[PDB]
């Protein structure tokens, strides 16, 4: 269902692109939780 | 005081009196100022405190109207042999617990734990009494004496139906018949 | 048993030394609660577990025999030989009922799906493992010609 | 991106919620991808993950979480060993009709993984649990696996340590011994369970028919029997071993080389049928599907609110 | 990866999973310090002069 | 001993003195806090077992002078933010005693332009007194700042800055920044955090190097420009006694240090300064300009940033202009660097669904904390050139009679009562 | 004083399933040094737990 995107990145930008993609996946996982609301 | 000092001179053995700290410190001061204490007492690891506060807190929940027990024992200071205490407790309980299953173990330093499934009233009372009995025996075997105690029996803050009865014991370390640190204030 | 008491030598103000008596006890539990990496705690061996990791090899008992030890042991030689023979027999008499090897595009940048490890990856991994362990064991089982084990 | 959501506190909070409520793949995915995108994971993160992996009996996921821990140099803390052993104890196993369930479990050696978890906990200095030891023994004697010589030694260590036997452990180990043709050990186990008073086994005490017999070096005689002349006794024992192996060799039809103790022997953990964690159920087969009826849970043409039930 | 895709067909036109619009250059503008310009020229759709 | 964190509230300047001349009302004299050992290293040149560096203190003095003067343009506005800092040094050698500040409205009636002229010794060697009572193997040095007649003085530098004194816009500065730090923290895993050897980078110690070696790329051996990923680590700043840090942000000095550093590296690659392959030749800045375009977000310190430079143009009509910002010296060759740095993640998006507006909320932009240009001179040719142009150096009876009359009356009357 | 009274009141609360509690220690007299007790408690609890989950300071004298 998620639209498949095209990866247009150099041999070098793949590290950062992977980081961003996994961060987006972590946000999609955060959707699991409910609405969000000393030292 | 001179009775103790002269007896030590005649017998080459000095036993400081524990109950009367006034006479004990008087003897120590006299012997230090006379320089005889160095002949009386010639020349990881943790120190045992002088006062120890321990408690047994057990949560008694309901499974089918009959209750199951989750009991824990906690000390206030490190250095007390919880593993030995738990071996002693299990050896005691193996004859008295008729529950389907129960286990006990040392959960961390200065803390131990015991879970038993769905005991009846008589068995629960036979459990707690023996747990406290072994706790007191074990702690006193370290050189302590129960100065005070108290009991409470209250529900849980979160769940009303959960009841917890806590025994809180306070022990005073029976000072040994020897010169000990912290007692050095007595000597000049 | 714990000793209970220890002695410490103290020198008074005048300059004379005597012995105190400190009540002490030893620690019995690890102080693991601190989030510190000492580097001393024992670890669990997991090299024997067979995952779907393509970048690894199917672990075999011959792998656990060839531990860089003194191979010049007759009994170790028969052990290695029998384990290799069993591994080869296991490959040859493998039950290949549901095994399928059809080029699937989805598995380009990955191995056969986790759910399809047995039907698609198992036999290939077993063959590669046999070839690799052969490269390690052949000179042990059939040593070159110059009493024999 | 939403610092409230990108907080280590919030990450751990949602991880705890996922472990508490939902299945194991959720915690696996979240922990792995958070770890990849920064988010230093700690021992309570790994414990939260291991809780659900053990609850659902995922041996492979337990192994991967363990490898992640030694990769990150995070020390286990007794609860980790508890969860590792108990989650290796209740993995999926067994047979449907001619169809092995979790045939992948063989090469993992979750039995050795559990044994090494016990070894490591003891070596590092934690107090192992009687349920850990029981789950290890079930792990050894699980229906698809036959490591009874290993399980006997582990049980002997348990008894010398004065630990309790679990009725589930006794059931699994007795079935394994019977499958492996060990009446001596099975009968001794039954007597031991009857004497120790494990709740399921208190009428299962039976006489010892091997009294005054050796374990390792012959022939058993009733007392009203005499050994034949040795040159003839050798011929008789030669004939008897041949006859026993000839009878053993023939294949039994309408089986699958499966012993009766492992025919119709599907096991899935406790959670699989509308139930949740409990400390005393170390290896708890999912309850029979007959417990709940649809028309008893909700009227016709209405959902019963128990998806997945009634499914093997 | 448009050069060696790990899927049969890169695009599709189902009702909810349409993805041809997301081949537009404007979407790859967000990530330009990482971009591969030849692959962009080859596989981007509404590409300016 | 260290104060590696410094709240923005405190400044490095003492009370300023307005001039009494009617036409010099805008003119103030600034005296800097030399007494405090905290500002002593920042307000005095570093001594090498001298470096001639000025951007460490010139920028700090100008910025804090403008911060002090902010009040006359703040008008009670919520926030005050400085920018467009231009500096041109007339004499690379010599330290500073004081400065003259002339403030105006600039162009807009919502900003405050300043003009700082620094006056002090034009030769630090004369004031230097080496090894005074060394005691320990490392002596503590002291400078004689106010000297009667033993020191020859003159203008050493001229700078100009301007502050905007505006409100706190919620959108560009609260919840977009809130998202950008989170995105940078998530991106933190993409980079390899390996430092670089300072010998080929211009610094002496490995404790004051913030430039990741694995992420330093050069085009045609740096002949067309360069890029480098760096991190102003709190760990690096704490055990480094020169620069400090804020609560979260990184000051302009600790942002421009990385620019100077990457410039030194690119100069080595371009063959503009002699490498170490001994003494180190750290190119020094003569004139530099640094601006921050809107939104005037600060440079976050704990998160990485990517710096980008232009090819060095070696000057044997300046491209910028003759005003403050371009060098006011002529002679030995110089090296020009245009630099821009990005602090943020512009490539992260979260397209939950077309129906909503994912781009208006979860889109963002790699901001430009500091942009600008720098002119550098080789450390060996510091004394080769001389200032080009000439700038001049900025250098009760009736009341007493009335008061004595009043006292006469008072003491005379005191008797009658 | 020759006799001192120490009151330790533990207030237990819980909202939305998170349970908290606050201990208040009070001495009868003033001569006691309570910064030292706070120091000792900090030293003895930094080992047992992180400071993110507990906090002890001095409200006022005694
Ligand atoms: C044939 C039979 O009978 S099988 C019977 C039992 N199995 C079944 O019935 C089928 C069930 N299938 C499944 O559950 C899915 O296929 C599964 C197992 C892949 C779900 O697992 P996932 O949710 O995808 O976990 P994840 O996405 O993190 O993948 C694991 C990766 O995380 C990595 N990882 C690193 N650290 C960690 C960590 N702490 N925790 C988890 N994973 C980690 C692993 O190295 C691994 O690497 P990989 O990507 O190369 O594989």
């Amino acid at each position: 269902r998620r639209i498949v995107k095209l990866n247009l990145t150099s041999t070098e930008g793949t590290q950062e692109k992977l980081a961003a993609a996994i961060q987006e996946h972590v946000q999609d996982a955060y959707r699991f939780s409910g609405p969000t609301p000393p030292v | 005081v001179f009775e103790y000092i002269l007896g030590f001179l005649r017998t080459n053995q000095l036993n400081l009196p524990a109950e009367n700290l006034q006479i004990r410190a008087e003897v120590v001061y006299s012997m230090n100022q006379w320089g005889l204490l160095e002949h009386a007492f010639p020349p990881a690891v943790v120190k045992l405190p002088d006062v120890c506060v321990v408690q047994v807190c057990d949560h008694m929940q309901h499974d089918q109207g009959v209750k199951r027990h989750a009991l824990t024992i906690t000390y206030g200071a490190d250095g007390f042999q919880l593993r030995s205490l738990i071996r002693r407790v299990r050896r005691d309980l193996e004859r008295q617990l008729s529950s389907t299953y129960w286990q006990c173990y040392q959960t961390n330093e200065r803390a131990a734990f015991f879970v038993t499934t769905k005991v009846a009233n008589g068995t629960a009372d036979l459990l707690t009494t023996s747990v406290t009995q072994q706790l007191v025996e074990h702690t006193e075997s370290m050189g302590y004496s129960l100065a005070s105690s108290y009991v409470t029996l209250s529900p849980d803050v979160v769940h009303t139906s959960v009841r917890m009865l806590i025994h809180n014991f306070t022990f005073r370390r029976s000072r040994r018949v020897e010169v000990e640190p912290g007692d050095g204030i007595a000597l000049g | 048993r714990i000793p209970g008491t220890t002695k410490v030598t103290y020198t008074n103000k005048k300059g004379r030394t005597f012995s105190f008596s400190v009540p002490v006890s030893e620690l019995t539990h690890p102080q693991v609660t601190l989030e510190s990496a000492a580097g001393t705690w024992r670890e669990m061996d997991t090299s024997f577990c067979e995952l779907g990791d393509i970048e690894d090899d199917m672990p075999s008992p011959v792998d656990e025999c060839l531990r860089g030890g003194s191979s010049l042991d007759k009994r170790l030689i028969q052990e290695v030989r029998e384990r290799f023979v069993s591994f080869c027999r296991e490959y040859v008499l493998m039950d290949t009922s549901g095994m399928k090897s059809t080029i699937l595009s989805t598995e380009l940048n990955a191995g056969p799906d986790y759910e399809h490890y047995d039907r698609r990856l198992r036999r290939k991994r077993h063959w590669l493992a046999i070839r690799h362990r052969f490269e390690d064991v052949r000179y042990v089982i059939w040593p070159d010609v110059v009493n024999p084990s | 991106t939403d610092p409230v959501r990108r907080d280590p506190t919030e990450f751990l909070r949602v991880l705890r919620r996922m472990s508490r409520t939902t299945s194991w793949q959720k915690t696996m995915l979240f922990a792995s991808k958070g770890r990849m995108v920064g988010y230093r994971l700690t021992r309570e993160h790994y414990n939260t993950v291991l809780f659900s992996q053990s609850l659902w009996g995922r041996a492979l996921e337990i192994v991967r979480v363990v490898r992640a821990m030694q990769e990150d140099k995070v020390q286990p803390n007794g609860a980790t060993y508890y969860y590792i052993v108990n989650g290796m104890g209740n993995a999926d196993h067994g047979w449907n009709y001619d169809f092995r369930i979790n045939r992948r479990l063989e090469k993992i050696q979750h039995w050795r993984v559990a044994l090494e978890a016990l070894e490591a906990c003891e070596a590092n200095g934690f107090d192992s649990t009687d349920t850990m030891h029981n789950s290890a023994l079930i792990t050894l004697v699980i229906p698809g696996f036959n490591r009874w010589q290993q399980a006997s030694l582990l049980l002997q260590r348990m008894l010398r340590e004065d630990r309790r036997m679990h009725p589930t452990m006794v059931k699994f180990y007795h079935d394994c011994l019977v499958r492996n043709n060990r009446p001596r050990e099975a009968s001794s186990l039954m007597r031991l369970a009857a004497e120790r008073g494990v709740h399921g086994y208190e009428d299962k005490w039976e006489a010892d028919v091997y009294k005054g017999r050796p374990l390792d070096s012959s022939l058993m005689l009733r007392g009203d029997q005499r050994p034949l002349p040795e040159n003839l006794q050798a011929l008789l024992e030669e004939e008897t071993t041949r006859n026993i192996e000839a009878e053993r060799s023939v294949p039994v039809p309408f089986s699958a080389g499966l012993h009766a103790t492992e025919i119709n022997s599907v096991f899935r953990p406790r959670v699989y049928r509308q139930l949740w964690y409990k400390w005393q159920h170390i290896a708890n087969r999912y309850r029979p599907t007959a417990a709940l009826k649809r028309r008893q849970l909700a009227p016709r043409d209405s959902p019963t609110g128990i998806p997945g039930f009634y499914r093997i | 990866d448009p050069d060696r895709p790990h899927i049969k067909h890169i695009y599709n036109q189902t009702a909810l999973a349409r993805n041809l619009r997301y081949a537009r250059y404007g979407y790859f503008k967000r990530d330009m310090h990482l971009l591969d310009v030849d692959k962009l020229v080859r596989h981007a759709r509404l590409l300016p002069t | 001993s260290p104060r590696w964190l410094r709240n923005p509230d405190e400044l490095c300047v003492a009370a300023l003195r307005r001039s009494r001349d009617v036409n010099k009302i805008n003119s103030y004299v600034a005296t800097y806090k030399f007494d405090d050992p905290q500002w002593a290293p920042l307000l005095l040149p570093e001594v090498t077992l001298i470096s001639h560096n000025k951007m460490i203190m010139l920028e700090c003095m100008s910025r804090h002078v403008n911060f002090s003067l902010r009040h006359i343009v703040q008008k009670g506005h919520g926030i005050y933010l400085i920018y467009h800092a231009q500096h041109s040094i007339l004499q690379p050698k010599g330290l500073v005693e004081q400065s003259f500040v002339t403030c105006s409205f600039g162009i807009r009636g919502e900003r405050l332009r300043t003009d700082i002229v620094h006056v002090g010794p034009i030769d630090a060697a004369d004031v230097m007194e080496l090894q005074p009572s060394e005691g320990h193997d490392h002596p503590r040095c002291c400078f004689n700042l106010y000297q009667k007649s033993d020191v020859r003085r003159g203008v050493i530098a001229v700078s100009q800055v301007e502050g905007y004194g505006t409100w706190f816009q919620r959108k560009p500065m609260l919840w977009q920044r809130s998202r950008r730090i989170g995105a940078l923290q998530s991106q933190l895993g993409a980079f390899a955090y390996d430092l670089v050897d300072p010998h080929e980078v211009g610094k002496w110690r490995d404790c004051e190097v913030s430039l990741l070696a694995p992420h330093m790329r050069f085009f045609r051996n740096g002949l067309n420009g360069a890029e480098a990923v760096g991190i102003i680590a709190s760990s690096q700043v704490a055990q480094q006694r020169r620069l400090y840090l804020g609560e979260f942000e990184a000051p302009a000095i600790t942002a421009l240090d990385a620019v100077q550093q990457l410039a030194h590296a690119s100069a080595l690659r371009c063959k503009l300064v002699t490498p170490v392959v001994i003494d180190m030749e750290t190119l020094l800045p003569l004139s530099w300009a640094t601006r921050t375009p809107p939104p005037y977000v600060p440079l976050e310190a704990d998160l990485p940033f990517k710096l980008q430079m232009s090819r060095p143009t070696v000057f044997a009509a300046y491209p910028t202009g003759g005003t403050v910002g371009s060098p006011f010296v002529r002679g030995a060759p110089m090296m020009m660097f245009e630099y821009n740095m990005h602090q943020g993640v512009d490539h992260y998006v979260y397209d939950d669904a077309p129906s909503a507006r994912p781009m208006k909320w979860w889109s963002q932009k790699s901001n430009m904390p500091y942009s600008g240009y720098m002119y550098f001179a080789r450390s060996g040719l510091v004394d080769r050139f001389t200032p080009s142009e000439d700038i001049p150096n900025p250098l009760p009876t009736k009341v007493v009679q009335e008061r004595l009359r009043k006292y006469r009356r008072k003491q005379q009357e005191g008797h009658k009562q």
